[PDB]
RNA sequence: CGCGACCUCAGAUCAGACGUGGCGACCCGCUGAAUUUAAGCAUAUUAGUCAGCGGAGGAAAAGAAACUAACCAGGAUUCCCUCAGUAACGGCGAGUGAACAGGGAAGAGCCCAGCGCCGAAUCCCCGCCCCGCGGCGGGGCGCGGGAAAUGUGGCGUACGGAAGACCCACUCCCCGGCGCCGGGGGGCCCAAGUCCUUCUGAUCGAGGCCCAGCCCGUGGACGGUGUGAGGCCGGUAGCGGCCCCCGGCGCGCCGGGCCCGGGUCUUCCCGGAGUCGGGUUGCUUGGGAAUGCAGCCCAAAGCGGGUGGUAAACUCCAUCUAAGGCUAAAUACCGGCACGAGACCGAUAGUCAACAAGUACCGUAAGGGAAAGUUGAAAAGAACUUUGAAGAGAGAGUUCAAGAGGGCG
RNA sequence: CGUGCGAAUCGGUCGUCCGACCUGGGUAUAGGGGCGAAAGACUAAUCGAACCAUCUAGUAGCUGGUUCCCUCCAAAGUUUCC
RNA sequence: GCCGCCGCAGGUGCAGAUCUUGGUGGUAGUAGCAAAUAUUCAAACGAGAACUUUGAAGGCCGAAGUGGAGAAGGGUUCCAU
């Protein structure tokens, strides 16, 4: 049958696509890191910033007053049963019912490119020392468990939406003082930077 | 390399190795190496690495990098 | 002849031999063992 | 050839084995996707390559 | 597999023994020397080995 | 069409220099290996350090770049024979020994024979046998505050 | 979740592990749960299926409290038959319709010697990871 | 003529060990053309280019100085960065085009010819018996033989070595089995709803499950289960549980070979050849009064010789000593053995081939090379009446629907 | 006939037909080469240099085409050179 | 199974290219079923006979045949139901 038919191009039958694609394409995109700095900055300025919060859309009324800071006995629970009992003595209990409802399907061809369940990311906790936390928290989704000093952008800004709430520790509240200071004091920790 | 009064001795053990199977083949020896040209010097740059072939694909390629 | 190599390959016929050499690669060259009865 | 051959001949014995079609068996179980027999030989059709 | 047995346990006493009885594997774990022959050491070299063997130590800090 | 005032290259891509390419994959990936090695050797020599064997002081050629000091290769026959120590007993112990280095210079020479009293004040030899002791060993209190320094054993500070 | 990388975390790979299957494999696939009181009993969550075994079903149309044996075992399709659950082909005969053995309720189980060495390796595993936990 | 050997050269179904060849992504050594660029073209460039020949390995190449070098010096090899596309080569046009310098993965060194000291003081094969070994290992016996003085065993390699004399102080050097002492591979199983009202085709669907905002979570990854399931199942978590096997590392035991060193004074010894190098002619390199190799002729010097980027004469100083050799380390992988992942594609797309694909098929041959998925959840695949020779119709039956009728999303 | 029975057939029709007569099988001669009573004639339906694969996506100042909307501004067929 | 919104990315916008593959029309029930003389009746299995069967009649090829057998080549093409 194939006798005659001239597969070649990109407008006949096969042979070859137009504009192969690249290996040697700049995928990867390098950033200064002076910038990197103002990129982990100007975080929690919104964070605490109310407004940007309820644009995101998290359940802002159950917590009374406080940038959520708890005492240093979180990391020496290491029951799911545990945490779900702070969670109620903190009344943040909405923003993950809210996780567990919204179970929508992605709608594309990511379904059998195995990206078929999605759900919505909730807060993020800041740890400082493990004492078993991760094996408490490791089951439970959308509570996303960080370092304190290893921040990433991406998770504190989920696709270039900043108003994500962050819990933190009483360690991490007096360790972000000895890490960044003032103004007109430099870094301690670090070598050398100022606050603009 | 089979004969066993050669086998036994220590000496000629890297002799009957089989990475070292057929030296006069490749030019490996003294009259192999000498065949080249090849020693140590200033004049001498195009023996840097391993051979005259490796030098020369380390010369006639590119390197990109990862953030460029 | 770039079609004769892949006419003609390795992988068509039996490799009766070649499958046990795997066989035996994997496992690790025992010489003539039995397994333990019972 | 009138002149019969040895290897040739148990070659062709071979093929006239091969000549008969699928029976009837093999597409009353669960898996059937042979419909009939596809790799079919006449000699009138095929001359048998040579 | 009984006549083999008995074959085999026949011919295990003696030193020679025809080629199938002997163990088949691959070429390059063949055509190798013996272990004690990989054993054989030079003579200098286990002088060496007499007089000067590597030491443990440490550094202070 | 060329164009206005620019500069001029010479772009050397007139070869197929699609069949010659190797851009960089492995990176992270050599890193991590690099560093599962370097683990593993510091796991395989137990009291020794990851440095291993000191460095002595070496001056530089190169005017452009002669106010410098380097790490060279190891030791010289002068040095060695101003310390006292032989070389076959002091190259059990892991001092770098090589006899082809030259010696052009006393200053060098007297801070090469002080880094060798240095390590001989801050070496801590080891018993052949755990079990028994021998003549030229140290004291017990010593193997047990022995430990592996983690870095460059003396830096060279200029 | 999971931590080990050698896990096999493909969907087309677990679909083609779920047919794909040699016998063994799909015998072991093919279980089903037990009942309040025998689970209460044995400690044991679930059990294989086997010709002998007797079977109610669960869910679907053709359901209630009928004790039903297994005619024959089908691990092609994953199917058993049940005794009374069949339909009339038009022609007079009753062919027995397939049901899925996830749907199953045990009433009583075949007790053999490698059965309750089963029994006993499973309510094992189980104290055992009772009281690593508690 | 007759008798016994040394050298040259003889044939194997003599005992026993080798090579042949398929394949080969990476590599080693050689031959290595033009389409093209120079808007023409021959010098140049493409270009040590495809292709061809020979060869082994999980790497090969590779390696301890007849080195960089005029600095206050360093001192085995390898890859990356800057050097800089820098000096330079080139109808000086087009174009071609390295390293010395510094920082990191890296650290293992040396041994032979000659020189001379000691009674060839040196070993192999074959047989006997004893212990034992899916690497026939060691000893005991062998005027049983053969080899090797045309040179074997140790000392012994360029950083000096050895011997004589004079002081010091030392006891361990590895190997084979036996028993103890705690990483890998192959398997086998471990939680919580099928709780109520209701819908259709079944629910994996909607609501509620209190003051306990139903239940477990070192388990809500993944898949199937008559629609979209953490609690139906397989399995998921565990430096968790059970069975088998191997070696690694620390201690005891006997057995095998095994007694061998640092400092001072004196005397002998010492270097690798038709090889470097010179004249002439090609190849190639950035290498340019020659960077190297090769064809012909000549061919030494031993306070001797190579180099010191300009050829040749008069000299002072700096470098180590080609003509002998071994050595793992970071380096490459497009084929194969086991997997994991993906901002890749989705039945004329993606490997040409998602199916009994280099298969069917064509050519005398080297060779060329296709078309092709979606019944129904379940075959419940149509029994019964009639027309008609049968094909082909008209009523019934199944199922939620034939609006799914055997090539049936 | 001339979109054939036929990618070169048939009718009338001839030159020659005991000798420079045709030819059945095996073998030798293969591509800047062979064969050739000499026509660049023939060499597998292809011979002013046979077939297939690679360089090759060789070169082309030259032809052929090159895909949504709306708004604003708004051209030259020439000086000199090769 | 899918849509909008905030950022990002493309193998993202067709009418042609004697464009590629596949499908379908006017043509069109057109042209055609003419190289080599020749067939005609009775019955018959069968629903059904210008083409098949037997019985009869009339002819052709004219021993260099429209005859019987071989080789190359084809490979069950031979026979029965």
């Amino acid at each position: 049958h194939r006798s005659g038919q001239g597969a070649f191009g990109n407008m006949c039958r096969g042979g070859r696509m137009f504009a192969p694609t690249k290996t040697w394409r700049r995928w990867h995109r390098r950033v200064n890191t002076t910038q990197k700095r103002y990129a982990i900055c100007s975080a929690l300025a919104a964070s605490a910033l109310p407004a940007l919060v309820m644009s995101k859309g998290h359940r802002i009324e159950e917590v009374p007053e406080l940038p959520l800071v708890v005492e240093d006995k979180v990391e020496g629970y290491k029951k799911t049963k545990e945490a779900v009992l702070l969670l109620k003595k903190l009344k943040a209990w909405n923003d993950i019912k809210k996780v567990y409802a919204s179970q929508r399907m992605r709608a594309g061809k990511g379904k059998m490119r195995n990206r078929r369940r999605i759900q919505r990311r909730g807060p993020c906790v800041i740890y400082n020392e493990d004492n078993g936390i991760v094996k408490a928290f490791r089951n439970i989704p959308g509570i996303t468990l960080l370092n304190v000093t290893k921040l990433n952008i991406l998770k504190l800004a989920p696709g270039g939406h900043v108003g994500r709430f962050c819990i933190w520790t009483e360690s991490a509240f007096r360790k972000l003082d000895d890490l960044y200071g003032t103004w007109r004091k430099a870094a301690s920790l670090k070598s050398n930077y100022n606050l603009p | 390399p089979f004969h066993k009064a050669i086998r036994r001795n220590p000496d000629t053990q890297w002799i009957t190795k089989p990475v070292h199977k057929h030296r006069e083949m490749r030019g490996l020896t003294s009259a192999g190496r000498k065949s080249r040209g090849l020693g140590k010097g200033h004049k001498f740059h195009h023996t840097i690495g391993g051979s005259r072939r490796a030098a020369w694909r380390r010369r006639n390629t590119l390197q990109l990098h990862r953030y460029r | 002849s770039a079609k004769a190599k892949r006419r003609n390959t390795t992988g068509t016929g039996r490799m009766r031999h070649l499958k046990i050499v795997y066989r035996r690669f994997r496992h690790g060259f025992r010489e003539g063992t039995t397994p333990k009865p019972k | 050839s009138s002149h019969k051959t040895f290897r040739i001949k148990r070659f062709l014995a071979k093929k006239q084995k091969q000549n008969r079609p699928i029976p009837q068996w093999i597409w009353m179980k669960t898996g059937n996707k042979i419909r009939y027999n596809s790799k079919r030989r006449h000699w009138r059709r095929t001359k048998l390559g040579l | 597999q009984t006549q083999k047995e008995n074959l085999r346990k026949f011919y295990k006493g003696k030193k020679y023994k025809p080629l199938d009885l002997r163990p088949k594997k691959t070429r390059a774990m063949r055509r190798r020397l013996n272990k004690h022959e990989e054993s054989l050491k030079t003579k200098k070299q286990q002088r060496k080995e007499r007089l000067y063997p590597l030491r443990k130590y440490a550094v202070k800090a | 069409a060329p164009s206005r005032n620019g500069m001029i290259l010479k772009p050397h891509f007139h070869k197929d220099w699609q069949r010659r390419v190797a851009t960089w994959f492995n990176q992270p990936a050599r890193k991590i290996r690099r560093r599962k090695a370097r683990q593993a050797r510091a796991r395989r020599i137990a009291p020794r350090p990851a440095a291993g064997p000191i460095r002595p002081i070496v001056r530089c050629p190169t005017v452009r770049y002669h106010t410098k000091v380097r790490a060279g290769r190891g030791f010289s026959l002068e040095e060695l024979r101003v310390a006292g120590i032989h070389k076959k007993v002091a190259r059990t112990i892991g001092i770098s020994v090589d006899p082809r280095r030259r010696n052009k210079s006393t200053e060098s020479l007297q801070a090469n024979v002080q880094r060798l009293k240095e390590y001989r004040s801050k070496l801590v030899l080891f018993p052949r046998k755990p079990s028994a002791p021998k003549k030229g060993d140290s004291s017990a209190e010593e193997l047990k505050l022995a430990t592996q320094l983690t870095g460059p054993v003396m830096p060279i500070r200029n | 979740m999971k931590f080990n990388p050698f896990v096999t975390s493909d969907r087309s790979k677990n679909r083609k592990r779920h047919f794909n299957a040699p016998s063994h494999i799909r015998r072991k696939i093919m279980s089903s749960p037990l009942s309040k009181e025998l689970r209460q009993k044995y400690n044991v969550r679930s059990m294989p299926i086997r010709k002998d075994d007797e079977v109610q079903v669960v869910r679907g149309h053709y359901k209630g409290q009928q004790i039903g044996k297994v005619v024959q075992v089908y691990r092609k399709k994953y199917v058993i038959y049940i005794e009374r659950v069949q339909r009339e082909k038009a022609n007079g005969t009753t062919v027995h319709v397939g049901i899925h053995p996830s749907k199953v309720v045990i009433t009583r189980l075949k007790l053999d010697k490698d059965r309750k060495k089963i029994l006993e390796r499973k309510a094992k595993s189980r104290q055992v990871g009772k009281e690593k936990g508690k």
